[PDB]
């Protein structure tokens, strides 16, 4: 085994032979050199983060005021047009016109229900709506249990149908806006504008069962957050039919509950147990809530019934004050089947003066007494709801808000504030989006006092979307570099904004269902839950950023500086990046607004180009027809112009965009000067690169491809041999390795994928990066990223001239930082490359973690499918591993031993580069495995979560909670 | 009503309705057996 000099001594000799034929081939101090050539196409400005951060924070504003004008407006008008409704009855003789959706729009068909007269609209196809539609009237979706036509519903048609002149007014004032929509308390929900609803009742196989006053967005603007407690009776009567009712409706009332609201589940028979892990009220977030409804499933009905230890277990839960709480509607809510004891001395101390609120269900077709359980219900100010089947669940485990909302319809205006909710994907496919709620209130005869029989409810509650594509249009990246972020926040931790969120739903668990048991043909539900991801989930969690997330959830500013480590883009690398954070509040709303920045990145280029001749002749630098002498030419497909749109097939838009600047000149009064102009500017500097230096040195001989992935989009592979193996996404801000290759100082290297499809090895090759780094008036600046695909099979023929080429005494590898094998000396171990290393000999690796050479950090990715297990795809958690030098040290000797062998590895890293060499004795001599350390997304379910929750993230409620009026009616059950 | 009562706590949502739960109930099934008629539907529940 060589000594550690001759290791030391050879290493220097060939990691100075990748770098030079890096530092050569590639063109760094050129590109360098002409970015200072110029000094005067461009000007040098700088990103006042402070500033940047006010400026947006102001526009999300506007944007989340704007909207609520409009949400004003419209529930003004609800509120005055059906204090003037007459109630009629006769709706054969005056036919209700309206567009009803979900219907067939064939004019053949002619049903002609009675009361009713359809529409056929005209239905242009749009842009904001991905989907065609039309301007000239509001659908009306009616859920498909709820029959139409009934008196109930065709007065709602009837008197809702002014709204369409509201719903026209708002869009003329502003063209942008999304769906209005306005959610009856009948269950009748109208929206603007009118287009087909995306499932048809029964003209597809798929129906279906969407109710609005389900709905979250109703949900939070119905009534205010709430504490409540389910208790569950397990007495041996209810065993029967009437249990597997009471287990269906709870997990049924939960998908009520929110992030707001608190919510625990307890269960009696003779004692009070709690159903599961958690023992006090808990978030009833999309987890919490999936334990719940995981415990209330395998319940087992036995022995007696007793109300007074099922009520004081359910009183001493609802006053721990110590946890985090809702402190809101405090409520209880038993299922039950009868009753033979009113158990009245349990309320009277507990809630002697009705704080609580209590609501009995009566489940099963039984013959148990139920005169007990109503008054019970009577006596608290609840109410009382029967339930005997299986499609009578949905609509008495949703009815409860209208109780609770009573104290709300008696505050006036004081309960009118717009509210906003979590991000969640829209019913008809327009993608994330954030909904602002206002209820409606049934006044009628307020001049003089002259009923408020039902005047005590919401008349419905009205929305208006804010789609996440509309806000992001107001936080704009491309001044600053691809690190830089801007990430929005919820006072409840959400991110509102993020790089990280995606239109996937988040995924609790790992999703099995039994092939065995779905018959082919009857279309369960899909899914409604919001897309709750957190700060401290979209992101590697520090100690320094719950410091930073808290602080941005009381509603304060600040800035901070501090060195933490990115995760890369694809999920395999971890790079220590120097960042800056700096946050405000959005001072309408409760969202706080952040900025993250990595230093370097405060000065951008602007172009200050203008000349006629000048931005002519750059212009033709991206013809696809001259790339025979420039090299296979990309464009990112920014908006350039709002007429160019992006297309994802390249060389498409690329001609869109070629031809644009020929057909007219780049002022383009609407159209935004400055993008379009670094681009042009852009082009001129990777082409006097691939004009006066590749095109120089033709072919180097261990080079396979050389690109210059810059800012303004423009890659440039050099042959159009090599740009059609080019599998990177054209937008530059997405690319993986331009991102790793600005936050390092030395040339970075690649590894290729394993497996997989597509040419991506011998082929494309490994490859190297470097950003360009320049300085103008002692200002750092970092434009573009320089780079080359290595030729594997030369590299190796260097490396072979203590190791040959298939040597049984010692085996040595050239690894990057996070392990993956890069070049191999085996042959055996080079076929498998850009594999992770401790898949191919897992006991070194494991070995080489304890040496401390390198450090790892595993992660959830709460936003993620996978196949089924067996107990196309759901959504999941998968825990995520990246690998990272943690240790600077250079070298790394030793001896790793399995039993009965010992082995001598010998490690050396490269100077300059994140490489490093180590060399070890043949693996066949000591016949060892430990077990194979992947590194892959494996499937998992944590963090546990009755872990998480008794010490739970920092969180901060609502200010105005609308509940206990004196003067409610409290009489009607 | 000793043998079968309670006892017909199946969770199907289907009706049993001759069942031995009350007296009137048991009494009005004990009946229906005798006039032979279905009785086979108020065995089966029984071994069920
Ligand atoms: C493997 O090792 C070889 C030899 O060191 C290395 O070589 C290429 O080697 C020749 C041998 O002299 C170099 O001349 C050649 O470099 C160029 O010519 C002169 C030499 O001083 C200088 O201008 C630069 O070194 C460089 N510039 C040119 C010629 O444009 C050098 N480069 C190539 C690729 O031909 C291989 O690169 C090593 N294997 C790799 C690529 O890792
Ligand atoms: C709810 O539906 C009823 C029935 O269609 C609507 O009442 C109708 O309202 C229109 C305009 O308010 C009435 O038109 C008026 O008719 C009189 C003659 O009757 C004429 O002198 C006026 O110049 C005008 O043309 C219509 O007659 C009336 N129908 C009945 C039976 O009274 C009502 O408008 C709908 N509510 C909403 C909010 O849309
Ligand atoms: C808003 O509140 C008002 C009352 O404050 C509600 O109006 C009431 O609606 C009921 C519906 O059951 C009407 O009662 C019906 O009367 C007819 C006679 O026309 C009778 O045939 C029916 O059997 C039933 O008793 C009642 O007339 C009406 N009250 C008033 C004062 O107009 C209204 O329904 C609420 N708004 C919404 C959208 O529900
Ligand atoms: C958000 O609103 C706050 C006030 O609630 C603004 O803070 C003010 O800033 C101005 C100068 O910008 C100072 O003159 C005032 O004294 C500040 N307010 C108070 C009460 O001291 C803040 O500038 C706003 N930020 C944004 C981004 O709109
Ligand atoms: C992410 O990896 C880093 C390794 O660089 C971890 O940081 C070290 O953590 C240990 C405890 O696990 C401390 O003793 C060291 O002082 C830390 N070093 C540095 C440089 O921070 C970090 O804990 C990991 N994060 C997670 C969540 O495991
Ligand atoms: C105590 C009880 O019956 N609860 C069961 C538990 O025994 C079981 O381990 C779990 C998973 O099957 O489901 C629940
Ligand atoms: C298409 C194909 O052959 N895929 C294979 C896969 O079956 C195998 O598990 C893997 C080894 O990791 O190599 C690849
Ligand atoms: C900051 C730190 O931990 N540095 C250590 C260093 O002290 C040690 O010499 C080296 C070799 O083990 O590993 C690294
Ligand atoms: C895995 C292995 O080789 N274990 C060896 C065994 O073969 C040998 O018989 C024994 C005595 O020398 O020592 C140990
Ligand atoms: C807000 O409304 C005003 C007035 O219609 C308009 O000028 C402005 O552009 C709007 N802002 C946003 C972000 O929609
Ligand atoms: C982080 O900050 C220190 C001190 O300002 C600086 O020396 C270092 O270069 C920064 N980190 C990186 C990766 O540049
Ligand atoms: C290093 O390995 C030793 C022996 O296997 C072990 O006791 C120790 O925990 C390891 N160090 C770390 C950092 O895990
Ligand atoms: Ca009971
Ligand atoms: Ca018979």
């Amino acid at each position: 085994f060589p000594s550690a000099v001759t290791i030391k001594s050879w290493v220097d000799k060939m990691q100075e032979d990748l770098v030079t034929l890096a530092k050569t081939a590639s063109g760094v101090h050129q590109l360098v050199d002409i970015y200072e050539k110029y000094q005067d196409l461009y000007t040098v400005e700088p990103n006042n983060a402070r500033q940047l951060v006010e400026i947006a924070a102001r526009d999300i504003e506007k944007l989340l005021s704007n909207r609520s004008k409009a949400l004003v407006r419209l529930a003004l008008e609800a509120e005055k047009v059906q204090a003037a409704h007459q109630w009629r009855e006769d709706f054969a003789s005056n036919e209700v016109v309206y567009y009803n959706a979900k219907d067939d729009l064939d004019p053949e068909k002619n049903d002609s229900e009675p009361g009713s007269q359809r529409i056929k609209p005209v239905f242009i196809d749009d842009a904001n709506f991905r989907r065609q539609v039309s301007y000239q009237h509001a659908a009306v979706h009616i859920p498909t249990d709820i029959y139409e036509g009934s008196t109930i519903v065709l007065n709602e048609l009837n008197w809702t149908s002014a709204l369409d002149d509201v719903f026209k007014k708002n869009r003329e004032e502003d063209p942008s806006l999304l769906w209005q929509v306005f959610g009856s308390a009948t269950g009748l929900a109208r929206y603007y504008p009118a287009s087909p609803w995306v499932d048809n009742s029964r003209t597809p196989n798929k129906i279906d069962l969407y109710d609005v006053r389900r709905r979250p967005w109703y949900i939070q603007g119905a009534a205010s957050p709430k504490d409540m407690l389910i208790l569950v009776d397990v007495s041996g009567s209810v065993s029967g039919l009437t249990l597997k009712l009471i287990r269906t409706s709870v997990s049924e009332m939960l998908e009520t509950l929110s992030d707001d609201d608190f919510v625990n589940v307890a269960s009696f028979n003779s004692n009070a147990q709690d159903v599961s892990c958690f023992q006090h009220l808990v978030q009833a977030n999309v987890r919490n809530k999936k334990v719940l409804k995981d415990a209330v499933n395998n319940i087992t009905a036995k022995g007696i019934t007793d109300y007074k230890k099922g009520f004081s277990f359910a009183f001493e839960q609802l006053l721990n004050y110590n946890v985090s709480r809702a402190n809101c509607n405090k409520i209880i809510m038993l299922f039950t089947d009868g009753g033979e004891e009113r158990a009245q001395e349990i309320f009277a101390k507990y809630n002697k003066d009705k704080k609580v609120r209590v609501f009995t269900f009566s489940v099963g077709q039984h013959n148990y007494d139920r005169g007990p359980i109503q008054w019970m219900a009577c006596e608290n100010k609840g109410y009382y709801y029967e339930i005997p089947s299986i499609g009578a669940i949905r609509i008495n485990t949703q009815e409860y808000l209208d109780v609770l909302g009573r104290p709300m319809v008696l505050a006036g205006d004081k309960a009118k504030q717009v509210q906003w909710t979590n991000v969640y994907l829209d019913a008809l496919e327009l993608g994330l989006v954030i909904t602002g709620t206002l209820p409606v209130f049934n006044i009628t005869g307020q001049f003089e006092n002259k009923t408020n029989l039902k005047n005590q409810l919401i008349l419905g509650v009205m929305g208006v979307d804010v789609s996440l594509e509309d806000i992001k249009r107001l936080t704009p990246r491309f001044t600053l570099c691809p690190n830089g972020y801007y990430f929005a926040i919820d006072p409840n931790g959400y991110v509102l904004l993020h790089p990280n969120l995606q239109p996937k739903p988040i995924g609790v668990g790992i999703p099995t269902i039994n092939l065995r048991k779905r018959r082919p043909n009857v279309q369960n539900p899909k899914s409604q839950e919001p897309v709750t991801l957190d700060f401290l989930d979209a992101e590697l969690e520090n100690d320094i950023k719950v410091e930073i997330r808290n602080k941005m959830i009381d509603g304060e500013s600040g800035e901070k500086t501090f060195r933490t480590l990115v995760k890369s883009q694809d999920e395999r690398y971890i790079d220590k990046g120097n960042r800056t954070y700096t946050w405000t509040p959005v001072n309408g709303t409760d969202y706080s607004l952040a900025l993250v920045l990595p230093t370097y990145s405060f000065y951008y280029i602007k172009a200050k180009i203008e000349e006629t001749i000048t931005q002519a002749r750059y212009s033709e630098t991206l013809k696809p027809d001259n790339f025979e002498e420039s090299g296979y030419t990309f464009l990112a497909p920014r908006d350039y112009c709002s007429d160019l749109k992006p297309s994802d097939n390249n060389t498409e838009f690329l001609l869109n965009f070629n031809e644009f600047i020929d057909r007219k000149t780049p002022n383009n009064p609407s159209c935004n000067t400055d993008l379009i102009n670094r681009v042009l500017l852009d082009a001129g500097f990777t082409n006097e690169l691939v004009q006066n230096y590749w095109s120089k040195q033709k072919n180097i001989k261990g080079v396979k491809a050389r690109f210059v992935v810059t800012d303004g989009g423009i890659t440039r592979v050099y042959p159009k041999e090599a740009g059609e193996n080019w599998q990177e996404n054209p937008e530059t801000y997405e690319d993986s390795f331009y991102k790793r290759s600005l936050d390092n100082d030395n040339y970075v290297f690649t590894a290729p994928y394993f497996n997989k499809s597509g040419p991506g090895a011998y082929e494309s090759g490994i490859m190297v990066s470097k950003a360009v780094e320049i300085y103008i008036q002692g200002k750092l600046l970092k434009p573009a990223v320089v780079g080359i695909k290595i030729d594997v099979n030369s590299w190796i023929e260097n490396f072979t001239k203590d190791c040959k080429r298939n040597s049984d005494v010692m085996d040595c590898v050239i690894l990057d930082d996070g392990g993956f094998l890069l070049m191999a000396n085996h042959d055996d171990y080079t076929n498998q490359i850009g594999r992770f290393f401790g898949e191919i000999d897992p006991s070194l690796m494991r070995h080489l973690v304890n040496i401390s050479v390198y450090a790892f950090n595993k992660s959830y990715d709460y936003q993620s499918v996978c196949e089924p297990g067996a107990a196309s795809k759901q959504s999941c958690i998968t825990e995520q591993t990246q690998y990272f030098f943690d240790n600077d040290s250079k070298s790394f000797s030793g001896v790793l031993d399995c039993g009965n062998c010992s082995r001598i590895f010998h490690v050396e890293k490269l100077m300059n580069t994140n490489l490093i060499f180590i060399m070890v004795e043949s693996k066949g001599t000591c016949p060892c495995d430990t077990r194979l350390l992947i590194q892959a997304e494996q499937t998992s379910d944590g963090p546990d979560p009755c872990d998480m929750v008794k010490q739970p993230r920092y969180r901060k409620g609502p200010d105005v909670c609308f509940d206990n009026n004196v003067l409610e009616d409290y009489t009607d059950c | 009503m000793q043998l079968f009562g309670g006892r017909y706590d199946f969770e199907d949502t289907e009706v049993r309705r001759s069942n031995f739960d009350n007296f009137p109930q048991a009494l009005i099934s004990v009946f229906q057996v005798l006039t032979g008629e279905d009785w086979n539907s108020v065995m089966y529940n029984g071994i069920m």
